[PDB]
């Protein structure tokens, strides 16, 4: 259940 | 009658948990649901009060990821409907134990210029004091 890093997705 | 179709969003958002396995999958599909981006924010918002402190923090990541899955500012219209309750949703995370993590997504929106500062004043009200 690895929690993600908000900056990982691009914008 | 047909309004029961919106439950395809709220039951799946309620099923989300603190993992990228559930966030990245539903946030990618949520972009195909752009046909109702106006109500999607209403579903995800009401689950924050249902969820625990670390869990509602995880649900808040969904909004940030869906804004960024629409991406490239080609329209990014998802940001406009989330802006309707963006600070109001942050009122459910006034605890400094979670406000510190909700600042993680709010920090990105601030640096990524995803919102005007006039909106961020409400974000910092709802996260800070």
């Amino acid at each position: 259940s690895p929690s993600y890093s908000p900056t990982s997705p691009s914008y | 009658s047909a309004g029961a179709l919106e439950s395809s969003l709220d039951r799946k958002f309620q099923s989300v948990t603190n993992t990228m396995e559930s966030i990245q999958g539903l946030s990618s599909w949520c972009i195909e649901n752009k046909k109702h981006h106006s109500t999607i924010v209403y579903h995800w918002m009401k689950w924050l009060r249902r969820s625990a402190y670390p869990h509602r923090l995880n649900l808040f990541y969904l909004a940030n990821d869906v804004i960024q899955n629409c991406k490239r500012k080609n329209a990014i219209i998802f940001r406009e409907s989330f802006a309707d309750v963006l600070p109001e949703a942050a009122a459910l995370v006034k605890d400094p134990s979670v406000s510190k993590s909700v600042e993680r997504i709010f920090k990105i929106w601030e640096d990524r210029n995803v919102y005007p500062e006039e909106m961020i004043v409400a974000l910092r009200e709802a996260l800070s004091t």
